[PDB]
């Protein structure tokens, strides 16, 4: 796969120096191609032909920025486990390539990244555990990943995450959630830990590891004092050392 | 009291079974002007109920009627005719309610309020604005916070409750109705601002120090060449009086609150409490006046002066906010402002103010006469806070030597010189080995924090920029 992965970096080098050459269909079908082979719809390509792949997406978007439609992009999957695939190789390196911040330099606008919020929350919940978890990360990095352009519906979503924990989705994996609301403060928890100390941190739990991550998360929370603003580069190797941990969790015939 | 119990139950029951009803929204739906004019019966049985309140309960529910009043409040957005007397009956229902509540919802009452904020209308407002400040938040305030010990909610969720109204309001009037408010009425509202203005969102950065400079307005600069008097805040609309059978019930604010139920009830047609006015509460203030709390009248001008006239400061702009109810009446019932290890956490929301000043940038002088001001250097400070502090002010000044040639740019690169040298030369004197151990290419993980890390690319040309930012760093002694 190694040279494979160096001719479809050509083929991205061409479109990432060459912008006129995505009117063919052909280019198209590679698109579709690679997609399909990374989804595999056992064995995974590596780390440079998935990152190829993502790129290739990548460029796709931002350049057929009126045409595809994001529905059949974020292919349709009626089976869950191939919605969790998706979540897991599609998704999130969408979202850490994407991330770049430069100002001057345009990304993906409003409506196709409110799409993937709701695609994200659809996930969770219905409008079973890993792809519940791979939905957390999911949810993590579009909020990490997306400060600045999601300035109009954090109402709504408070909402969501007010209903995932009443509905105890996953267990511990909203405790892990909620831990990194609180540890790194992005500034939904305003709206959030009033419902910690008031509905969640007031009604105690019963089983005693979520009693073990209560108290964790209580004493994470009650020190009221100056918090730490990480350098954030490290938030994205968690990322990878999570991504790692799951790859060799579905891979491994259980 | 027999068939009024009775009734009110028969109503919960049909929206029971209108909810259980999966809501398909099937024709006919009761409209609006039906429901309130269902509803406007109820209120005149309400009205006579309540005309005798003085625990006098009796036998309604309140607990399922708050839920139900919710999943109304959420069918407002699904409604087409009839949404202001829609909202005039919610109003009414829920403030008479307000004397037969239980205390085990009352503590989430104000948030639950505000979360139906961005629901309504901007028309619908007004009502909500003109009716809030009188009625919902103050008894929540006065009933509720005897009790302590119990985590209220204007310790915790002021904040978000102040979010949500800088977020979804573009009004001078109703930020200012919702500020003033919260800061008479309850203490310590300063430290939970500051922390929304540190750890909130970035689109209500402007706007929350727009309108506290309403009622903070000393961190400018002296010398203060301001050109950014954009929407001069001319404060909100004075009161009209509820009382019917009064004398003076036009124009004139309030200074006490009635809460005595059933006079209020019997004498205003209207719902408790009733906002006297200077002219107005002076009638029952000889045998009922544990009642009458002091309210403070629309100030269009707070000074930038202090406002209390037997000054002795040197700076006549004054810091520190004290807001007792004892003897701010003297001006026409103003406002009246004032002149220790609580610092560190205030220096990390100017690291997060100035964080996204990268791109009408005025913060930066307010967080240049924030940190001059009452900031102070010490052994306190940690060595994490002062490595983030000196890294966070060096993209500061590589940040300012960018921003050419606009008229801000050309604010904070003339208040660059002569007010944070100073703060350097102490920064010089006391921590200048902690300044160049973050001087190094790749420093310790409690210096090399924030910003632009998130990268998917070579670290080596960020190194390189660092370079040419020292390059920009030297020639300025």
């Amino acid at each position: 796969w190694e040279p494979a992965s160096n001719l479809i970096e050509g083929v991205c080098l061409t479109l990432q120096r060459q912008p006129i050459i995505s009117f063919l269909p052909h280019l198209r079908s590679l698109i579709n191609v690679c997609v399909n082979l990374v989804m595999g719809v056992y064995l995974s390509p590596p780390l440079p032909f998935s990152t190829a792949v993502v790129r290739l997406v990548a460029l796709q978007i931002q350049a057929l920025k009126e045409d595809f439609p994001l529905s059949h992009v974020i292919s349709p999957f009626t089976n869950q486990e191939r919605r969790e695939g998706m979540l897991l190789n599609l998704l999130i390196p969408f979202v850490l390539t994407v991330g770049s911040g430069s100002k001057d330099s345009p990304w993906l606008e409003q409506p196709e990244v409110q799409l993937l919020l709701q695609t994200v929350i659809n996930v969770l919940l219905p409008p079973a555990e890993s792809t519940s978890q791979a939905a957390y990360l999911a949810l993590k990095v579009i909020l990490v990943c997306f400060e600045r352009q999601l300035g109009s519906q954090w109402y709504w979503l408070s909402l969501q995450v007010k209903e995932m924990a009443l509905r105890k989705v996953g267990g511990l994996a909203l405790w892990d959630f909620l831990d990194f609301i609180v540890r790194t403060r992005i500034p939904i928890f305003v709206l959030l830990r009033p419902f910690i100390q008031c509905k969640l941190l007031a009604q105690p739990a019963e089983n005693h590891e979520e009693l073990s991550a209560r108290q964790h998360i209580a004493d994470q929370l009650e020190r009221r004092f100056i918090p730490r603003p990480l350098c954030k580069s490290s938030l994205i190797a968690e990322f990878n050392s999570e991504l790692k941990i799951l790859k060799e969790a579905v891979h491994s015939g259980s | 009291m027999s068939t009024k119990a009775e009734q009110f139950a028969s109503k919960i029951r049909y929206l029971q079974e209108y909810h259980n009803r999966v809501l398909h929204n099937i024709y006919p739906v009761p409209s609006g002007t039906d429901i309130a004019n269902t509803l406007k019966y109820f209120s005149q049985t309400l009205l006579s109920i309540l005309s005798r309140t003085g625990s006098d309960y009796p036998s309604l529910d309140y607990q399922g009627l708050y839920v139900t009043l919710v999943t109304l409040l959420d069918l407002v957005p699904l409604l087409q005719h009839g949404q202001h007397d829609l909202g005039q009956s919610i109003f009414y229902t829920t403030t008479c309610l307000l004397p037969f509540l239980n205390d085990d919802i009352l503590s989430t009452l104000p948030y639950t309020m505000i979360s139906t904020l961005a629901t309504f209308p901007p028309f619908l407002h007004k009502d909500i604005i003109e009716y809030l400040s009188t009625s919902f938040l103050p008894m929540a305030i006065l009933g509720s916070s005897r009790r302590e010990g119990v985590p209220a909610h204007v310790n915790l969720s002021a904040s978000s409750m102040l979010m949500i109204a800088m977020q979804y309001t573009s009004n001078p009037v109703y930020h200012c109705q919702l500020l003033e408010c919260l800061m008479k009425y309850k203490q310590e509202v300063w430290k939970d601002l500051l922390y929304v203005i540190a750890y909130g969102p970035s689109q209500v950065k402007p706007p929350a120090v727009q309108m506290l400079f309403h009622y903070w307005p000393n961190l400018k600069p002296p010398g203060a060449i301001s050109e950014y008097r954009g929407l001069q805040y001319t404060a909100w609309n004075p009161i009209h009086c509820q009382h019917i059978e009064c004398h003076n019930a036009i124009n004139k604010p309030a200074v006490k609150m009635c809460i005595d139920p059933s006079l209020s009830v019997a004498l205003g047609d209207k719902p408790p409490p009733l906002y006297l006015c200077e002219e107005c509460s002076e009638r029952i203030a000889g045998d009922h006046s544990e009642w009458l709390i002091d309210v403070l009248l629309p100030q269009a001008e707070i000074s930038a002066i202090c406002q209390k006239k037997n000054c002795s400061s040197h700076v006549r702009r004054a810091v520190v906010t004290c807001f007792s109810a004892g003897c701010c009446g003297r001006h026409g019932n103003r406002p009246v402002r004032y002149c220790a290890e609580e610092l560190v956490c205030a220096v990390e929301a100017v690291i997060s103010l100035l964080k996204e000043a990268e791109f009408q940038r005025l913060l930066s002088q307010f967080g240049i006469w924030f940190l001059v001001s009452l900031c102070t250097p010490s052994e306190n400070t940690p060595t994490e806070s002062l490595a983030r502090l000196v890294a966070m002010v060096f993209q500061w000044f590589h940040s300012t030597a960018y921003m050419m040639d606009d008229e801000v740019g050309s604010l904070v690169e003339k208040l660059k010189p002569q007010f944070v040298t100073k703060w350097l030369k102490t920064v010089c004197d006391v921590r200048f080995d902690v300044m160049v151990m973050c001087l190094l290419p790749k420093p310790m993980e409690f210096a090399r924090v924030g910003g632009y890390w998130d990268k998917s690319c070579s670290t080596v040309t960020q190194l390189k920029e660092g370079l040419n930012r020292i390059l920009c760093l030297i020639p300025y002694n």
